[PDB]
């Protein structure tokens, strides 16, 4: 404890060759009081392997990361081979660097113009040689570092490095194709960071590209649409004004945004009404029309595997009981033989597209027609990753007020559009 | 006269407010905050060099007609220092490092950052709104450095 001087053998690259015995002068750091935990390790050091390197020119631009400590000319005791550690410092012009538990060294020679000014080097000249020491880095740091030398996922010079870090934080934009887009569409609830992201990321491309809630029509009618939904309207996207425009003009939908759940595509990127779709009937569309169920029963057939038709399990006697109220008088035989049909149409399982809801699904209203219109709406918030369209077939057109993503059609509408085909 | 203008930046974006001198800078700070999705808290705002309180005035501190406050959000992890990790290599023997070496090199530190920094989200009590606009800053920091590298002469 009595030295002044922090004394070690010098060891380089791979070989580990012998370069010499050196000395530091520590006595500056013997005086203060805030590096004791790194003077101790400094002292006890025997032995210093130099095996990475860093230029002059990354000190200068990087290196204000690293925190100095001390820094001095350094005194060889025994020279085994430093001159050529001094020769290859000069042609590599930079310094070697030893990334330690407890302290942080760099290595560089007098000729160093760049470095000898970077800190501040003066005093005594005891060598060729000058040395600073630094506070150490995060263990962790010091590990990538390490790891430094090639990534797992290459990056493209192709692709933009902005996409390329997107990619990195599971976000893989050219997996899901959007950069063979003719349009983008993006929107998001502010503040929206990740939405106007985006926005730069397509910018980039030179793809047509706009954000807000307020999207013209034509925008619509290119090639290759895609719509990006940020994750902050994951459960109001069903007042997007556009949405159902949208599907109708095959533009495809992405979810994407940062999601914390437990606290081809990627984590915080996934698709949105892929294919196929759901219908359901009203009340006062079973009464005008009887037949309906039987009737758009061979569209069913065609779309058996992305079309589903949906009724609440309750349907049978929710016909019966607007049928009492709308007519009191009515007779009883015949009311038998209307609700045979439709529990025909659900009891015997005539097609295997045709499901019912499950009794938590149904939205409670007092108009049944309202309440139909709402468990559909619902339905739409809760499987908008398994159907694109929502379809609900009602006796008057403009009885019911719009839902964002749905279409609400009388049957001559459903016939001419949907059955059309 | 009874009014002023201020302006909040943090070194990227800049907001101007008209706030009467004699309120506190409370509303001020909590406002700049909530644009960041941040918490008031979450960040240090200074006037000429000092910092300030939510309780202290355009008054208190006599601060005059477009004067600026800076906003500094507290450092994330060893972002800063990604670069530097990435320009370090072997102890040239023989062979020399390239620049294009130490892109490739930032690739790989800018994936382990990644890779962590959002494996780490499970330790975060910070809600989703906020860590949001925080990847969004470590990925155009992240930019920020490659265009850096690339620069060197
Ligand atoms: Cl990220
Ligand atoms: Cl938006
Ligand atoms: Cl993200
Ligand atoms: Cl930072
Ligand atoms: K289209």
């Amino acid at each position: 404890t009595l030295s002044d001087y922090f004394r070690f053998v010098l060891r380089v690259g791979k070989s580990l060759y012998y370069a010499g015995e050196l000395s530091f002068d520590i006595s500056k750091l013997k005086a203060e009081t805030e590096h004791q935990q790194l003077l101790r390790s400094l002292v006890s050091c025997k032995q210093v392997d130099v095996l990475r390197f860093v230029t002059s020119q990354y000190l200068e631009v990087f290196g204000t990361c690293l925190t100095k400590v001390l820094s001095g000319s350094l005194c060889i005791r025994s020279d085994v081979d430093m001159t050529h550690f001094k020769n290859i410092l000069n042609r590599g012009n930079g310094a070697g660097i030893v990334l330690g538990s407890n302290y942080t060294l760099l290595l560089f020679t007098e000729d160093n113009n760049a470095l000898m000014n970077l800190y501040d080097c003066q005093g005594q000249s005891n060598s060729p040689f000058w040395m600073v020491i630094f506070e150490p880095l995060e263990s962790i740091l010091v590990e990538w570092s390490a790891k430094n030398l090639r990534p797992k996922k290459p990056y493209h010079k192709s692709q933009s490095y902005l996409s390329y870090l997107l990619q990195l934080g599971h976000i893989d934009l050219h997996k899901i194709g959007a950069f063979q887009a003719t349009q983008i569409l993006i929107v998001s609830k502010q503040p929206s960071p990740e939405a106007e992201e985006l926005e730069d990321t397509f910018r980039e491309a030179a793809i047509p590209t706009f954000r807000g809630l307020e999207i013209p029509e034509s925008l619509f009618l290119s090639q290759n649409v895609f719509v990006f939904l940020n994750v902050s309207l994951e459960d109001d996207f069903d007042q997007l004004q556009f949405l159902t425009l949208a599907k109708r003009k095959s533009c495809k939908f992405f979810l994407f945004g940062l999601s914390l759940p437990l606290k081809t595509y990627s984590q915080y990127l996934r698709p949105m009404f892929p294919k196929g779709g759901v219908v359901s009937v009203t009340l006062s569309a079973l009464i005008k029309t009887p037949r309906l169920l039987e009737l758009i029963s061979p569209f069913l057939e065609i779309k058996k595997d992305s079309w589903i038709l949906i009724l609440p399990p309750s349907i049978v006697d929710m016909v019966k009981s607007y049928f009492v109220t709308n007519n009191p008088d009515k007779s009883l035989l015949e009311i038998q033989n209307l609700l045979n049909t439709l529990q025909r149409y659900l009891t015997n399982p005539a097609l295997k597209n045709v499901t019912l809801y499950q009794d938590w699904d149904i939205v409670i209203d007092d108009s049944a027609d309202v309440s139909l219109a709402s468990t559909l709406q619902l339905y739409q918030k809760k499987n908008y990753d398994k159907y694109r369209r929502f379809v609900l077939i009602h006796e008057l057109k403009n009885e019911l007020t719009p839902v964002n993503g749905l279409d609400i059609v009388d049957y001559d509408e459903f016939k001419e559009t949907f059955m059309r085909a | 006269e009874t009014h002023i203008n201020l302006k909040v930046s943090d070194g990227s974006s800049e907001i101007f407010f008209k706030i009467k001198k004699t309120t506190p800078l409370r509303r001020l700070m909590e406002a700049f905050a909530k644009r960041q999705g941040k918490e008031m808290d979450s960040l240090t705002f200074l006037y000429d060099g000092i910092e300030i309180q939510a309780d202290q005035t355009p008054e208190d501190l006599d601060m005059e007609d477009n004067d600026i406050i800076e906003a500094h959000r507290e450092q994330i992890g060893g972002l800063p220092s990604l670069p530097f990790l990435a320009c370090i290599s072997d102890f040239p023997e023989n062979h020399g490092t390239s620049r294009r070496s130490a892109t490739v090199s930032l690739e790989r530190v800018h994936e382990l950052f990644t890779e962590h920094w959002l494996s780490n989200l499970k330790n975060r009590r910070e809600k989703r709104q906020e860590l949001a606009e925080e990847a969004v800053y470590c990925r155009s920091e992240m930019l920020s450095q490659r265009k850096l590298l690339a620069a060197v002469d």
